């Protein structure tokens, strides 16, 4: 039996990142001879000479992740990243908008650090949602209601942000028995 | 890593009566080497012949503090389970 | 589960460092070009470490709590002190004795004799060894790899010097007592040679033979496997993947 | 909370302009959490 | 032909010239567009959004279509305006535009090095959110919506209700805002920003104090830390030339000195009774502007160390502890005002609150502060990243590509 | 190290193709008549 | 060149 | 009484509280300009020298009288002092600053036959400015044998036996104590160490190293392979001993006399009352001021460090026609040597009164102990 | 069978090399411009020409100065059998229409 | 800036393949097939055995063995004539050979580890007058398994020798990395 690979931190960026890894040799040890020449006071002893890829792999697997999902990482994907590059190179209603996306997107992130970091076991890990059916029967089978409990506050720390970074607009609207 | 540890302390009775001379009665999990008159250098030879027997690696630090036959087994079973990782 | 948590855990952190090496690469780069913004530290380069994996290891560590390279005891405290990582290469002092005695044995042998040999072959890779051990002195970087292998580099050449050629102030009238041979010299940079190769010479492994067709044959990068197609010649060869 | 979202803004988002047709986090992103998150 | 005295002299010559320099180069910057002080959010509104131009969002766009939108922190601050306050909807509008404004120039110009201050001193102790009707926080922080507002002469009333935020800086060790409430009407705003004690720098004050939705006392001061009660000449200069910027008209003088303020008021000092919407918002401009002046005056200082070698910077060190002590003292001896919205919240608690928060001095605890300064650099190179050797290869073939074909 | 400040100091004062040769024998085998004629 | 050499 | 000792004109007291660069408004800035016909004079006229005395020397090789090879190593030892000026000038970057690439390639050129490195020299030249006479941290200059350590090597090393109570007393109470630059080049080598050093200029230490390092594996081995022993003691040996005479001489003459003073930091020790007031001018007959390339006014580079070479006499003229009674002065006379050599030696660390070795050993021989 | 994988999996260009390099691009070109240049007379068009049309039509491509081909026969062919020729020629001809010698 | 506590190690790449599951890492001949071990293990996690020669041969492979260079293009054939140029019966009985010899040579190192467990007594009274006359049990297990550098042994017979301290330990050895020298190895 081969279970299924459509998972989204575990058998995609591990995936993504062996392939990518196992490709070429990616070691930039030499490369570092440039950080013993800096206090040379002199004229010389820069260009596209600078061969290393400041990127992490995790932000392409994560547009990856958005596409074909919610094409793999090689270097065909950073060429078309850095060609991309190259050719780059009522309004109240909008901020009410805005503001209640950003956040649910920073509560919810707070929530996941919180629960996932705050609590081996050393690097910071950010979890990530969309339990699937079988995760599901997983949690409701086994473990308890604390472990269901922290899923579900995973789920709703965006709503939760929202709601505690909201204007009551009654006291705004409302002007001059029960007054 | 799930070791059978009955087995493992069976094997390890064996192996410390075989080299000393005693039967696999006489070696008993809380019998103390010390008891069964093995030398320091032939506590050490146990210890070889235990790593030969499993094919693993002992745990060179906590040799020193090996002193039941179930301490032996339980350091040897830890190292079982380490083994396969 | 564990085993992937970690697993995760420990990749997480490898990408996070490389990003930071990277990072400070490009970034010395730019700074002496004079492409940097006004409110960079050229000192952030000194920091080693990913920041963020050395916030991860403050969270842990406080969640959980001869007279050569540095001191010396002498059978008292501290008896296991040469075995220290001093920030040093092991062979640092012996790659220096070495220098030192290369050049005394070939400028007395110059003097007593009258061969030129001994002094040109003396001080001058005296002065390189020397030069090697100045670079091992931090074996932790570019120039401590590349003093190890300068060094290894000289000590090869006199042990081929000596068992092909041989020494020009040893030559004599037979032939059966020219007989290149080898001396102590030889021996001791033959141990020195062994030296290198058994304390530490990983570092600079990027540089190697180009990588042949074969290898990315099975590789799973297209843009990689015509890469190393166009570079050997072929190119225009059908890839059908 | 008010600190993330502050960093968070000029960072960038996805505006809900409708011009079409967020588990993981990005890298800088996450840097910017790690930092608020640090506490004494 | 030289003598003692005129080389002591030629040392002062260009001891004080240094001096006279750093004033200027540091005036210089507000010198030519003050309103530019107070207009920044507006600028960054006209800017508006930019396109982040980073290669993932260029991916995004160019697959999903999506575009990933960023904002100047000046408008990210005006978007989350007062924020994530407990008690932000019970305030008055002029109090949440001044904490709006004040909160986002910290945030703004002290990015990377703003933390939050240590929860074991103000947080853990609950004096984030305190309720007059739950003085032992038996509702979990959650009086201010459990419990109604009392009935009038019913035990209780008035009630008073105080939020606190204070943070830490590199160069400031408390930067502290207090809103606190009442049902008679009154409200009161409180920040002040306290350099640390290594530093040769005022502390900014601020209290608004409004009856029933009318301000009656508001004051803006950048209080004087040396024994002789004056300002740096960067200071004095700034704060006269915003005052002429944006005070404009209104009478002169304005300055009561109420008996207490004269030991830690500066010569420039603003305390006014607003009368007009006109002069609200005149004060509320330069109350902004002075803050945003203050705040980007403070990237630039350098603390004083002292010990070894010399001892002047021992007395200037001494003298910023003293000056320190004189303003929390007189802030401490302000019971014949403030301090009577208090006692409400009992006397001990009183001083349980005034001594340990707000006005507090120590020469043994300096807050610790988290400097990461390592966030611009992600961000620059989130920006202009480097993609390898095999993208340079890449692009170079495309080059040529396009070289050949167009 | 004893430099590390004052060195800090006064720095902040105060063509695609390899050189390989081409297999002749991917059209004729008669440049192996040369090996053993010259042999 | 070749195809098999590849 | 100052010209007991041949230190003429004598500096009374100086005021605390000044830095030296305070001076260099007392300099018009006609100095600090770029006179190339200068420039081409202070290296050709030393370097003329060194080829006249190496044309005499390839002129009578061994039929020479030793007095006259002396001579003529002592005309190459000097010339190549003024060439090693001009290095010390471009390692201050004050030689030729429109270009900084030809000034580095001419310093580590100029350099390389001393043995010594252009960016180490500059460090531990900038460290000996930063730290003008001052104790325990100086090192890189002519740092007194305080009586406190001549203390400890003689209680804590038992009596009056050591090896540096015999190495002291060989050194400084011998004519060989002007030769003590010879210590100073080995002490300039930081034991080879890169550890000592910023790991943003380790490729800099790294090249300074190498080029003596290539002097001495290419061109020394060449002077012994043409002329052995022989042909290289009297080519390379006696004009570096005469090299290292001239340093050690104009190091010893700077910064040492019984009435400058050697105090620590938080003592007293200050930065004006070190340089304008601790500086003794060592005064030369024209030619050899020519020669050595103007190598003894190292006070007004001192007071300004931007100031160019030729110009070190004129602007140490405006400064003493300036400051008056703070400076000394002291011609270059067999007294000063005589001095140095047997009357001041040891530094007590409480009245600045260097005094004969034995005269304080006998202080702390006779007592502490006894 | 295990080390059989293992070691293939480790060389992956060695085995390359030794199989379509070593000889066909390494030694045989080598071999044959060699021989050719022993074989044939100290003539321009059999040591220049004539093995550049051969090599240009036995491997498709011409010996341009990047090529080593080229370089093999300018040292091989051109130098080591055709330039003394050249050299007395010049030196009795050029080189005094050049005023010198 | 970030000093966490500890100066940081960094940690490089693998230069050698980590060894096998089966190695007994004692100069001993490890089992022909099956490592011995796996029967006190339980069925069902003894699934690394073969994902020890997966990640061991096939997905975890070091780059720093797989540099190309003049010596592994010289090795290439000797390998090559071990596996496709000999015949696998001469490479059985030379394997049996090889087995027979290095169980006889582990049966003499381990005989030299017991002597040097007596020396290390007899050095640890002299230089303890007679106090301790013990030996590191551990010490013995780490000159077994080859984890001691010569300049340890040496240390630590010296610290026996004019100290005692029996139960104070050098050191372990770090594992020798690769070799590595540009284009010729
Ligand atoms: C485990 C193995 C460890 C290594 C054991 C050998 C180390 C001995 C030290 C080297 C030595 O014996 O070597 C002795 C050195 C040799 O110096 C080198 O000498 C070489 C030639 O030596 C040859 O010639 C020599 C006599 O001329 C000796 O015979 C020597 O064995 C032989 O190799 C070079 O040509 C140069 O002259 C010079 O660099 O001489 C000297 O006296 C150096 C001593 C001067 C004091 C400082
Ligand atoms: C009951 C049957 C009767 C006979 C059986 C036993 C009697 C005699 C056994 C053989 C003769 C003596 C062997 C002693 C030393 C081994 C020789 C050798 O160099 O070592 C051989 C090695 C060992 O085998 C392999 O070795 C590998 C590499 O390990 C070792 O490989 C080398 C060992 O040489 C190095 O020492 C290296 O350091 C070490 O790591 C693996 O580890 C495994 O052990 C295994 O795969 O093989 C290799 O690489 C080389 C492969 C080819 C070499 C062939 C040599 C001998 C062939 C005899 C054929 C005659 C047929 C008639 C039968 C009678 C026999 C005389
Ligand atoms: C001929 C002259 C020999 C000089 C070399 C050794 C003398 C001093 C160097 C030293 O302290 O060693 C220090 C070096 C070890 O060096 C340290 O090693 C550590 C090991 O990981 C780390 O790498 C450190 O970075 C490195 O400094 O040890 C030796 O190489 C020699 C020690 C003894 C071995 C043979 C005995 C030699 C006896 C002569 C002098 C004692
Ligand atoms: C006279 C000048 C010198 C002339 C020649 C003298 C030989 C010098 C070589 C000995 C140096 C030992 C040393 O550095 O110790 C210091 C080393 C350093 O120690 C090891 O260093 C490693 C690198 O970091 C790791 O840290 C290990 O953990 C640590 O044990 O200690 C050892 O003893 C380890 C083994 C030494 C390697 C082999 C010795 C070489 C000589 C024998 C080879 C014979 C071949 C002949 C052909
Ligand atoms: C003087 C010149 C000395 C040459 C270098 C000596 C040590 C290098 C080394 O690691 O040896 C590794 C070599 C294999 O080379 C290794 O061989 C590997 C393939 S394999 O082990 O044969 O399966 C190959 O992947 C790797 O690149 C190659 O280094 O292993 C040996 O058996 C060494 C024998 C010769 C010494
Ligand atoms: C003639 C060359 C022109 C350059 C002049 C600049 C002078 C620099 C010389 C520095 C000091 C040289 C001698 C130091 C004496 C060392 C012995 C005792 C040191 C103790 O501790």
């Amino acid at each position: 039996c081969l279970p299924n690979i459509h998972t989204s931190n575990i058998l995609n960026f591990t995936k993504n990142y062996e392939i990518f890894k196992s490709a070429k040799d990616t070691s930039n040890f030499g490369k570092k001879i440039i950080l013993n020449e800096m206090q040379n006071l002199t004229t010389t002893s820069k260009t596209k000479r600078e061969g290393v890829l400041t990127m992490n792999l995790k932000d392409y697997n994560i547009l990856l992740n958005q596409v074909y999902f919610a094409k793999s990482l090689n270097f065909a994907l950073i060429s078309h990243s850095k060609k991309l590059k190259e050719l780059n190179v009522k309004s109240f209603k909008k901020k009410y908008k805005d503001k209640a996306i950003i956040y649910y997107e920073v509560g919810k992130f707070v929530l996941n650090y919180f629960l996932n970091n705050q609590l081996t076991n050393d690097i910071t890990i950010f979890g990530n949602d969309f339990l699937n059916l079988k995760t599901i029967n997983y949690l409701s089978l086994y473990n308890s209601k604390n472990k269901i409990l922290l899923q579900l506050m995973l789920i709703f720390g965006g709503k939760i942000s929202q709601l505690l970074s909201s204007k009551n607009l009654v006291k705004s609207l409302k002007q001059a028995t029960h007054l | 890593a799930a070791v059978d540890k009955a087995k493992v302390l069976e094997d390890v009775r064996s192996i410390i009566s075989t080299q000393l001379g005693t039967e696999l009665e006489k070696v008993a999990p809380e019998a103390k080497f010390v008891d069964l008159g093995a030398d320091s250098l032939d506590t050490v030879e146990i210890m070889m012949a235990l790593e030969e027997k499993f094919e693993i690696a002992l745990e060179e630090e906590g040799a020193e503090k090996i002193a039941t036959v179930q301490d032996a087994a339980d350091m040897i079973a830890a190292q079982i389970a380490a083994k396969g990782n | 589960g564990d085993r992937m948590s970690r697993r995760l855990e420990d990749i997480n952190k490898a990408e996070r460092q490389r990003v930071w090496d990277a990072m400070r690469v490009a970034a010395a780069h730019r700074y002496a070009a004079g492409q940097m913004p006004a409110w960079f530290d050229p000192e952030w380069l000194q920091q080693e470490e990913a920041p963020l994996n050395a916030m991860d290891r403050m969270r842990g560590e406080q969640r959980r709590i001869g007279g050569g390279g540095g001191g010396g005891w002498w059978r008292e405290d501290d008896p296991y002190w040469p075995l220290r990582d001093w920030g040093d290469h092991p062979m640092r002092w012996w790659t220096l004795a070495f220098a030192a005695i290369m050049a005394a044995g070939g400028l007395a042998t110059s003097v007593a004799t009258g061969y030129v040999e001994p002094v040109q072959a003396g001080l001058g890779a005296g002065s390189l060894l020397a030069l090697a051990g100045a670079a091992m002195s931090d074996a932790r970087c570019v120039p401590g790899a590349l003093g190890v292998k300068l060094a290894w580099a000289v000590c090869a050449l006199i042990v081929l010097k000596e068992v092909s050629v041989g020494w020009q102030h040893k030559r004599k009238r037979r032939l059966a007592a020219s007989a290149p041979r080898l001396e102590l010299t030889g021996l001791a940079a033959a141990a020195l040679c062994a030296g290198y190769m058994l304390t530490d010479m990983s570092g600079l492994g990027e540089v190697a033979l180009p990588p042949n067709p074969g290898a990315v044959f099975k590789s799973p990068d297209v843009a990689y496997r015509a890469s190393v197609w166009q570079k050997w010649g072929y190119g225009q060869v059908q890839m059908r993947v | 909370l008010d600190f993330v979202t502050n960093k968070f803004i000029t960072l960038g988002y996805i505006a809900p302009e409708n011009a079409n047709l967020q588990s993981e986090l990005l890298s800088t992103k996450e840097i910017i959490l790690t930092n608020s998150f640090k506490r004494f | 032909p030289l003598s003692p005295e005129d080389i002591m002299r030629l040392v002062q010559q260009h001891e004080d010239v240094a001096a006279a320099a750093e004033s200027e180069q540091l005036v210089a910057q507000f010198r030519d567009d003050p309103q530019g002080l107070y207009e920044y959010v507006n600028r960054a509104y006209a800017e508006g959004p930019r396109r982040v131009t980073t290669p993932i969002s260029l991916l995004q766009e160019e697959i999903t279509g999506a575009v990933t939108e960023s904002y100047p922190a000046a408008v990210a601050n005006d978007i989350i305006g007062m924020g994530s306050w407990r008690l932000k909807d019970d305030v008055d509008p002029v109090i949440e535009f001044l904490v709006a404004r004040l909160e986002g120039c910290w945030r703004e110009i002290l990015d990377t090095d703003l933390c939050l201050y240590p929860r074991e001193k103000w947080k853990e102790q609950g004096w984030d959110l305190v309720d007059s009707m739950d003085p032992h926080q038996e509702l979990e922080g959650f009086s201010y919506a459990d419990i109604p507002d009392p009935a009038k002469g019913e035990a209780g009333y008035p009630r008073l209700q105080l939020e606190n935020r204070v943070y830490c800086s590199k160069v400031f060790r408390k930067l502290h805002v207090e809103v606190g409430l009442r049902q008679d009407g009154l409200q009161v705003l409180h920040v002040v920003v306290y350099p640390r004690y290594s530093y040769d720098m005022p502390i900014f004050g601020m209290d608004i104090v409004m009856v029933d939705g009318r301000v009656t006392l508001a004051v803006v001061d950048c209080c004087p830390v040396r024994a002789d009660l004056k300002l740096q000449p960067h200071y004095m200069e700034t704060m006269a030339l915003l005052q002429r910027t944006f005070l404009e008209g209104t009478d002169p003088a304005l300055r009561r000195i109420p008996e207490w303020g004269s030991k830690i008021f500066s010569p420039l000092a603003l305390c006014i009774t607003p009368s007009g919407p006109e002069e609200l918002a005149a004060f509320a401009k330069y109350a902004v502007a002075l803050h945003r002046a203050y705040l980007t005056m403070s990237l630039n200082a350098v603390p004083v160390v002292a010990g070894p070698g010399d001892r002047r910077e021992a007395a200037r060190l001494q003298e910023i502890q003293d000056g320190q002590k004189r303003f929390c003292d007189n802030q401490l001896v302000n019971k014949k005002t403030r301090r009577v919205l208090e006692v409400a919240m009992g006397v001990e608690w009183t001083e349980a609150y005034m001594s340990q928060l707000m006005f507090d001095f120590d020469p043994k605890y300096e807050p610790p502060y988290f400097d990461a300064s390592f966030e611009k650099l992600y961000t620059y190179f989130d920006e202009n990243p480097s993609f390898g050797e095999m993208a340079d290869e890449a692009m170079e073939l495309e080059r040529g590509a396009e070289a050949e074909r167009a | 190290g004893t430099y590390y400040f004052l060195q800090k100091l006064l720095s902040k004062y105060l063509n695609s193709l390899y050189f390989v040769f081409t297999q002749l024998n991917q059209k004729t085998f008669l440049s192996y008549w040369l090996l053993p004629v010259a042999g | 060149l070749n195809r098999w050499s590849v | 009484y100052a010209d007991e000792w041949g230190f003429s004109r004598v500096g009374a007291d100086f005021p605390p509280g000044s830095h030296p660069s305070l001076f260099s408004q007392l300099l018009p800035q006609a100095l600090f300009a770029f006179d190339a016909r200068a420039a081409v004079a202070a290296v050709a006229v030393p370097l003329a020298a060194m080829a006249a005395g190496y044309g005499w020397l390839w002129y009578m090789h061994s039929i020479a009288p030793v007095w006259q090879q002396a001579l003529c190593a002592a005309l190459i030892g000097t010339g190549y002092a003024g060439l090693f000026k001009v290095a010390h000038e471009c390692a201050m970057m004050r030689f030729i600053p429109q270009m900084p690439g030809l000034q580095a390639a001419l310093g580590t050129l100029l350099m390389a036959p001393a043995l010594y490195s252009l960016p180490s020299w500059r460090l531990h030249h900038l460290h000996h400015l930063l730290h003008t006479n001052m104790l325990w941290q100086d090192v890189w200059g002519w740092h007194p044998l305080t009586k406190v350590e001549l203390a400890d090597e003689m209680v804590r090393s038992g009596g009056s036996g050591g090896a540096a109570m015999a190495a002291a007393r060989l050194v400084l109470t011998t004519p060989i104590k002007l030769f003590a630059s010879v210590g100073h080049w080995l002490r300039s080598w930081d034991g080879l160490d890169l550890r000592h050093f910023h790991p943003a200029s380790y490729v800099e230490v790294l090249s300074g190293w190498a080029a003596p390092l290539a002097f001495a594996g290419l061109v020394l081995p060449a002077v012994v392979s043409a002329g052995g022993l022989s042909g290289f003691v009297s080519c390379y040996l006696a004009p570096w001993l005469v090299f290292h005479f001239w340093l050690s001489v104009l190091s010893l003459t700077a910064h040492t006399a019984p009435h400058i003073p050697w105090r620590a930091e938080g003592d007293g020790w200050d930065a004006g009352r070190a340089a304008v007031a601790g500086t003794v001018t060592l005064r030369l007959p024209r030619p050899l001021e020519v020669l050595l390339n103007n190598a003894n006014y190292m006070l007004p580079q001192a007071v300004a460090p931007g100031l160019p070479m030729w110009s070190a006499p004129a602007a140490y003229a405006v400064l003493a026609a300036r400051l008056g009674p703070y400076l000394t002065e002291a011609s270059m006379s067999l007294k000063l040597l005589t001095n140095h050599v047997t009357r001041w030696q040891i530094y007590d660390e409480e009245a600045h009164t260097y005094r004969p070795m034995e005269e304080v050993v006998d202080e702390i021989e006779a007592d502490l102990q006894q | 069978g295990e080390r059989i994988w293992a070691w293939r999996n480790r060389s992956e260009n060695e085995r390359w090399f030794w199989e379509v390099f070593a000889w066909d691009r390494l030694i045989f070109p080598i071999l044959v411009i060699v021989a050719w240049e022993y074989l044939v007379p100290n003539h321009l068009v059999w040591a220049v020409l004539a093995p550049l049309a051969l090599l240009t039509w036995m491997s498709g491509r011409l010996p341009t100065p990047a090529t080593p081909e080229f370089w093999m026969l300018a040292y091989f062919g051109f130098y080591r059998k055709v330039w003394p020729d050249a050299a007395a020629w010049l030196q009795g001809y050029v080189v005094p229409l050049m005023g010198f010698a | 800036f970030i000093s966490p506590m500890t100066p940081y190690v960094p940690e490089e790449e693998p230069t050698r393949t980590p060894p096998s599951i089966k190695d007994t890492g004692t100069l001993r001949p490890a089992s022909e097939w099956y490592p011995q071990w796996m029967q006190y293990r339980r069925r069902e996690d003894n699934y690394v055995f073969w994902q020890d020669k997966f990640m061991r041969c096939s997905t975890d492979i070091p780059w720093a063995e797989k540099r190309w260079t003049l010596f592994s293009t010289v090795w290439y054939l000797v390998q090559q004539l071990r596996f496709v140029g000999t015949p696998p019966a001469l490479r059985y009985v030379a394997f049996l050979g090889w087995r027979a010899l290095m169980f006889q040579v582990y049966a003499a190192h381990k005989a030299l580890v017991l002597w040097q467990c007596k020396l290390d007594a007899g050095l640890a009274r002299i230089g303890s007058g007679g106090a301790t006359a013990t030996f590191s049990k551990t010490m013995a297990l780490r000159r077994l398994h080859w984890r001691n550098s010569p300049l340890a042994e040496a240390l630590y017979a010296l610290n026996l020798y004019k100290t005692g301290r029996v139960h104070l330990l050098p050191p372990v050895a770090k594992p020798i990395p690769r070799p590595t020298f540009f284009w010729l190895f």
